[PDB]
């Protein structure tokens, strides 16, 4: 008879109680209170245009409903409590295909308070949409957002808030980084009201700062060109007694030219607009080209 | 006091309901709505033969079962209710593979109104399959579209139409593709006719013009040049073969 | 709805003071409390921050380590303990509740601290 | 109708988380497969692919019925009420059971207890292929299965004298090898638990080089 | 530390008119700027949260507009009710206020 | 309040109602009459040997115990009460890996009429197992089955039959074609007895006969094929005494003819046999480098 | 006889039995044991930087409600159980897409002892994920880890440990990868501390 205490306060809990009303739904707004700590910011997909985050979500929010008294002072319950009691339904405004993980049980914290303030946490990788302008492509920096907000529940009903000051709310771990194109510069909160066919809707923002990392692109096209470049450049100083000597040379650089562009330009999405790379790459051929009719001339 | 007063009214509601049966099961039909905010046309796959949209995907109904006086104010529920009501078994003829997103929870929707109305919305990404006429690839304009049809009921049971019939489907002039551009979008209410009964249909349908620079710049630049490049031959002498030949060649094989 | 702070009153050069504000018409583990001191004709300065659920504070570097905030849910009260006073902390100190995306909505009456 | 009486007698003080003889012997299984192809055996993942319909047959004195029919020839409605063994394949790294259109399962119990358990898997099994001598290599990598949490003290499985049974071999999806033979073994092993009965069906292929030749030779 | 730049500091005015405040942020602040109505020999009221979101009792000629770093408080045909120092005061950090603004007749 | 009397009569013919039998146990035998209607042939993945098909597959029989009388002569029920009752647990013997789709609900329908006959549909995508004797690719014509029975019922208990007419009973829509390489000429329809080893089981297949359109591998292989003979036979107009020309000319063709076969052989699947594609590919060749050995003779 | 025995112990053990509270709900921390069989390492991915491994899982504890006297043999039940008793909410934190096997049934393991002790063995595929520092590729050695935490139950309400502690993790020596191969291996036991409490780690 010692979890006999607990279940009788647990059965009492949930004695009388309706799980298809938030807490005051004709009474008073309910208060939401959202924490994000992020575990690893996960691969940014550049040809999907989207990016991967593994997070502990967090959501704090008062019901007085589940008020009890007893040997303690936090109900530090099981994930299937929190399918049986009110718990705000979040959605990612831009995401993909999220998933909440349940290995090896659903990973869902809950915690009561004894005055009836409940803790809510989740464990889950959501897979967002970053709509990017790749103008400056490789040198672009970005700001890749999460949005989130409540469905159905317009701003009369649930609104949200973070925790703690909004520029400690978002926190990303140290080790934290699955990054190997990007660099993690700050994240930046924010908080607004969308309005869509159902109502207005409170909408937390988050957006993190990329800044692409050049010494990949470097190394794959930009030396490539360069070199090829100056290749093309050498044949200024033979004597042109040997014609099919610069002939080869012409022919050859605007090939490997060639080769070099269809092969750098598999890198980033199908976009429409003119890169930084495709300029460089465009005036790289340029130089070629003037060099191969400079020889046609001479 | 207000909340039991709630409670009271929603178990009122919920006894007593069968499930399945839709509203006037032995009447006249009942009417749906839809309603449809797209959030994303993902991708547009030529290989695949399909094309991914993200949508709020909204349908209103009204069951005059699900009426209550008692509180004045619409209820909005949790999510888990739209298990114990009637809502009606739509679905899209030509997708692939679809889903509701269940993040953080199922994300639905459901609303009562005190007349009996219910609003129903789901937020799904599904992979609809359209055929394109790839003749004119790619300075081509493909129309692939979203039938929305009842699976169970016949036209005489239930009755689809847009919900406002011109601003029923909003958020395609806020979509941004990378490679296409919808140029205009259309609305159509129809009735197919099956082996097994005459099924209301809705369409919606986007007419994507596929943009250039891409494919200026990744094909047309290249085979161009290469093209400009094969005629330096005859600016060389026709004495020295060996250089011609290396030339010519070397653009044939590129 | 209501926050009840201490009366006006002087203080000697290197004493310690505690202020207090009682709060009325709701519960203070659901919000946070601030702690804003103002000077004649001046701009508010930020004192401190506590969290009265957790009991973890924050406070302004330039009053770190001067300042002390603390609790007491049974009397629904929050302190303030000002210690080694100068000449230049005869201020208005206000109490203040954070709500409504973290605007501050709610404040004291203000207590005027003077150090003679 | 009187079926119905037999099923429901069946099920009155009916415990399926028990098996049968739970501390008197271990539950003999008989177990035969029919493999209805051999799937592609990519070597990139040292996997490859196969669909069979698995059949166990035990005995479950508790199903024991006195009537003038001798079998009840059920669907999987009845499957999950009833003691089932938790067998499972210790080299697969993906595997599915069949749902189209209904699950792809059957029962069968008889006069004297006799259950007999069938269903239709597709396994994605893995076998190391050690790729000395490829392309013109001959491999013979396993498929293996045994209970998950019942000892060798507490079901013991047996082969039956008609085990393992292939189809056509022509419908298979057996690109680049060619299947020539199987042997049925059975073995006990040590697991941290315990000592477990485990069943293996090893598949002889060699691979024919009619690829490899106007591939790359 | 985030500092709030308000301008001006004081500004002399007569009834009815237009007049319009600015805040001014080092940092990021996104639309989480509070503007505050002090009387003399009073505590401060809150007028505005979040940048443009008008407290539950405030009238309708108070108007906020806001940015990531540039926030102003505009107020159409004023009274002789509107007379007070008005601080800007943010709140993405750990919150800190403007100097002032005086609004004198 | 005309939905008491449907609640009471599905309540009456649900009261004792045992779905683990099949209608007509004891007397008779369970007789299936089946229809499918093709909504879409889906593409054929040659490179799987599989192919995909999008149907409404309709199946009807009937069941003594569901028999009613009410105002309505048919109730067209939901997709949940057909997992109450008795529904004929079909497979597809051919069947890789099917779907059955649940967007927005169970796209599953009931109908139950006054005289106790049940039509049940379903839309599903059957993702089948096509054996390919691939000797005349691509060239080459095939007869993709859809072979479904009953699992767990025998020849004595559960028999199935087209509804309709057997020319007339698998039907594809005009439209319903998602095919890009092949074309589908029509469908042949039969029925028969396996033997297994736990009985005879009455098995229906269905056979839709493709033809492959040769318009892809004309321009990927037989137009470089024959445009590369063709370079390569223009070598035996220049003349004897520029001998790198014709080297280079010769050895490029044969190098165009690798490339050409190595990007030819990668989309058909790895078999273990000659095609006519390889046929081709071996004879071009052949005349190539006969050609370059005759340079070198000469 | 002994199936009525068994029955009639397994039906009292599980009559009044509350899920929501784990063994020892207000008293002391309860202690779980990992035992790992790595069956396999499938395929370790330096374009994704994840590797994938299948693993036979167990947890081992206490439970003073599953406590029975009246038969003298270990009780494996069927998986089916495992619904209806109190399990630990492990997760690992650096897992991509994870799965238990489902053929023929779920594949997982429970089993009663007469002490109480309970026996809980899941077959996992887990996808975890490390991130490789491939400065030195392909000459590199890289080690990335499965890390095994509690999540709702804080470090005063669960405890981790490995089961033996240096033994508790087997089959790793017979990993045969197809690309790299195993040097060493260990296992680590600590705690981390997260903005909700202090949560045990393996
Ligand atoms: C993390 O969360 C994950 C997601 O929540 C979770 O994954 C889920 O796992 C659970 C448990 O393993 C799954 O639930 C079971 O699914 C079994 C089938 O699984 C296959 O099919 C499902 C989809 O299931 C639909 O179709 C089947 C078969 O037709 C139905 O049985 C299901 O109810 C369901 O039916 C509806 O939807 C259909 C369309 O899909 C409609 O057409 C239809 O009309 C229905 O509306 C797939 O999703 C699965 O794929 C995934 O899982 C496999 C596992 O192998 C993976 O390999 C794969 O990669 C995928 O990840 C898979 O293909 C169901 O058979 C099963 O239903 C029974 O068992 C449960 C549990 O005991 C019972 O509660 C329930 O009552 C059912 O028992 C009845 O029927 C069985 C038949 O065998 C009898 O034996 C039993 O006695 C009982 O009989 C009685 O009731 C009958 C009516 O129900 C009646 O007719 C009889 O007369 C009698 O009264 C169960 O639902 C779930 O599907 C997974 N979800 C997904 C999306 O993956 C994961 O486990 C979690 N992980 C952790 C670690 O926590
Ligand atoms: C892309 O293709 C689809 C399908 O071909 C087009 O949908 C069709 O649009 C036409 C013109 O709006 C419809 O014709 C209508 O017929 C009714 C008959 O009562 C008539 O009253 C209307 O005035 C009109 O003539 C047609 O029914 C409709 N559906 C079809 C043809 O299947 C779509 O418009 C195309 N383009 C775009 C921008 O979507
Ligand atoms: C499958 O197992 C059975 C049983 O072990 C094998 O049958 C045995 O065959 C040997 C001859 O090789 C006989 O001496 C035994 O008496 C048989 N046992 C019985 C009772 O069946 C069968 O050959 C095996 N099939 C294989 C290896 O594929
Ligand atoms: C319920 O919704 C309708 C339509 O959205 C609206 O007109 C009505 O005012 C709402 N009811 C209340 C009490 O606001
Ligand atoms: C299919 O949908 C129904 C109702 O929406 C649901 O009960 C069932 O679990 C779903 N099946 C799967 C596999 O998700
Ligand atoms: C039960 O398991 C324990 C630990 O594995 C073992 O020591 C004991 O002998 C087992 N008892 C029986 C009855 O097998």
């Amino acid at each position: 008879d010692n979890t006999t205490v607990f279940t009788r306060i647990l059965d009492r809990l949930l004695d009388g109680y309706d799980n298809r009303l938030r807490p005051g739904l004709g009474e008073r707004v309910t208060e939401v209170k959202t924490d994000i700590f992020v575990t690893s910011f996960g691969p940014v997909s550049d040809h999907d245009m989207e990016y991967t985050i593994d997070v502990f979500f967090r959501q704090s929010w008062k019901d007085e409903r589940l008020k009890f008294k007893g040997p303690m002072t936090v109900l530090r319950l099981n994930n299937l409590m929190a399918s049986k009691i009110w718990t705000p339904d979040t959605f990612f405004h831009n995401g993909k295909k999220s998933v909440a993980h349940n290995m090896t049980m659903p990973n869902k914290l809950l915690r009561i308070t004894e005055d009836g303030t409940l803790l809510y946490t989740m464990r889950l990788t959501v897979r967002a949409e970053c709509p990017m302008h790749l103008e400056d492509f490789p040198m672009d920096a970005h700001a890749c957002p999460l949005k989130f907000g409540s469905y159905a529940y317009t701003r009369a009903e649930v609104v949200y808030e973070w925790t703690r000051e909004p520029a400690r709310s978002v926190v990303v771990a140290e080790d934290g980084s699955r990054l190997n194109q990007y660099d993690l510069l700050g994240q930046t909160v924010d908080s607004g009201i969308v309005q869509s066919s159902t109502g207005e809707y409170v909408v937390m923002t988050t957006h993190f700062h990329l800044k692409r990392k050049i010494g990949y692109f470097v190394i794959q096209t930009y030396l490539p060109c360069i070199m090829t470049v100056i290749l093309s450049q050498v044949s200024f100083w033979l004597n042109r007694e040997s014609v099919p000597a610069r002939t080869v040379f012409g022919v050859t650089t605007v090939l490997t030219m060639t080769t070099l562009s269809i092969s750098a330009r598999n890198s980033l999405p199908k976009v429409a607009y003119a890169t930084a790379m495709d300029w460089f790459i465009a005036v790289c051929y340029a130089f070629v080209f003037s060099a191969l009719i400079e020889f046609a001339t001479v | 006091s207000n909340m039991s007063l709630v409670k009271e009214t929603v178990d009122r509601l919920l006894k007593g309901y069968d499930i399945r049966l839709r509203p006037d099961f032995g009447g006249p039909p009942v009417a749906v709505g839809m309603n449809i905010d797209i959030a994303s046309i993902d991708m547009v796959s030529e290989v695949n033969m399909d094309y991914t949209l993200t949508m709020y995907f909204q349908q209103a109904w009204r069951d005059k079962r699900l009426s209550y006086n008692v509180i004045p104010l619409n209820l909005t529920l949790d999510n888990r209710v739209a298990d114990q009501l009637w809502v009606p078994d739509t679905y899209f003829l030509n997708d692939k593979k679809s889903f509701v997103h269940g993040v953080t929870v199922k994300n639905r929707m459901i609303r009562l109104h005190p007349d009996g109305t219910v609003l129903y919305g789901l937020r799904i990404t599904t992979t609809a399959a359209c055929m394109m006429d790839l003749r004119r690839y790619p300075l081509d304009e493909q129309n692939c579209t979203l039938e929305i049809e009842s699976y169970g009921y016949t036209t005489d049971d239930i009755e689809f139409y847009w919900r406002g019939d011109d601003n029923a489907v909003t958020g395609v002039t806020k979509i941004e593709l990378p490679q296409f551009s919808i140029v205009d979008y259309k609305l159509i209410t129809k009735k197919v006719v099956f082996s097994t009964g005459s099924y209301p249909r809705l369409s919606l349908s986007f007419k994507l013009k596929r943009n250039i620079g891409y494919f200026i710049l990744q094909t047309y630049m290249p085979s161009i040049l290469i093209t400009i490049l094969s005629w330096v031959s005859f600016w060389i002498n026709y004495d020295a073969s060996a250089a011609r030949v290396a030339l010519g060649i070397t653009t044939v094989l590129t | 709805v209501q926050l009840q702070q201490s009366g006006a009153e002087l203080v000697k050069p290197g004493a310690s003071v505690k202020l207090s504000c009682t709060a009325s018409g709701f519960n203070i583990k659901d919000t946070y409390m601030y702690w804003v001191k103002q000077r004649p004709e001046q701009g508010l300065e930020w004192i401190g921050r506590i969290d009265p659920a957790n009991g973890d504070t924050k406070y302004d570097p330039k009053f770190q380590g001067k300042a002390t905030i603390t609790t007491d849910t049974f009397s629904n009260t929050a302190y303030l303990q000002l210690s080694s006073l100068t000449s230049e902390d005869t201020a208005v100190y206000y109490c203040a509740r954070k709500g409504l995306r973290w605007a501050m909505d709610y404040w004291g009456q203000g207590t005027s601290v003077t150090v003679s | 109708g009187d079926v119905t009486v037999i099923l429901n007698n069946l099920l009155e003080g009916y415990d399926n988380k028990l098996r049968p003889d739970i501390g008197v012997k271990p539950t003999l299984i008989h177990t035969d497969m029919y493999v209805n192809s051999i799937g592609p055996v990519n070597a990139i993942n040292m996997e490859y692919t196969i669909d069979i319909f698995f059949a166990q047959t035990w005995y479950d004195r508790r199903l024991k019925f006195n009537s003038t029919i001798k079998v009840l020839r059920l669907n999987s409605n009845m499957v999950g009420k009833i003691w089932i063994p938790d067998t499972f394949f210790r080299n697969s790294k993906k595997a599915d059971a069949h749902w189209i259109t209904t699950p792809n399962r059957m029962l069968r119990i008889w006069n004297d207890g006799r259950v007999l358990y069938t269903l239709r898997l597709t396994i994605d099994a893995e076998c190391q292929l050690q790729l000395h001598n490829f392309p013109m290599d001959e491999h013979s990598c396993p498929l293996e299965f045994s209970s998950y949490g019942y000892p060798r003290e507490e079901i013991v499985y047996q082969w039956k004298r008609s085990s393992v049974e292939v189809g056509d071999t022509r419908s298979w999806r057996l690109y680049q090898f060619s299947f020539v033979g199987l042997r049925n073994t059975t073995e006990v092993v040590k697991t941290t638990s315990g000592d477990y009965v485990v069943m293996s069906v090893y598949f002889d292929l060699s691979r024919r080089m009619g690829y490899f030749t106007i591939q790359t030779y | 530390n985030i500092v709030m730049t308000q301008s001006p500091k004081s500004m002399s005015m007569s009834v009815g008119e237009r007049v319009t405040l600015s805040c001014k942020a080092s940092e990021y602040v996104g639309t989480y700027v509070s503007w505050y109505q002090q009387k003399p020999e009073q505590s401060p009221k809150l007028l505005i949260y979040g940048a443009s979101n008008r407290y539950t009792g405030v009238p309708d000629r108070f108007t906020g507009s806001g940015s990531a770093t540039d926030f102003t408080l505009t107020i159409g045909s004023v009274q002789a009710e509107d007379l007070a120092d008005y601080h800007c005061g943010q709140s993405y950090s750990y919150p800190t206020f403007g100097a002032g603004t005086k609004l004198e007749l």
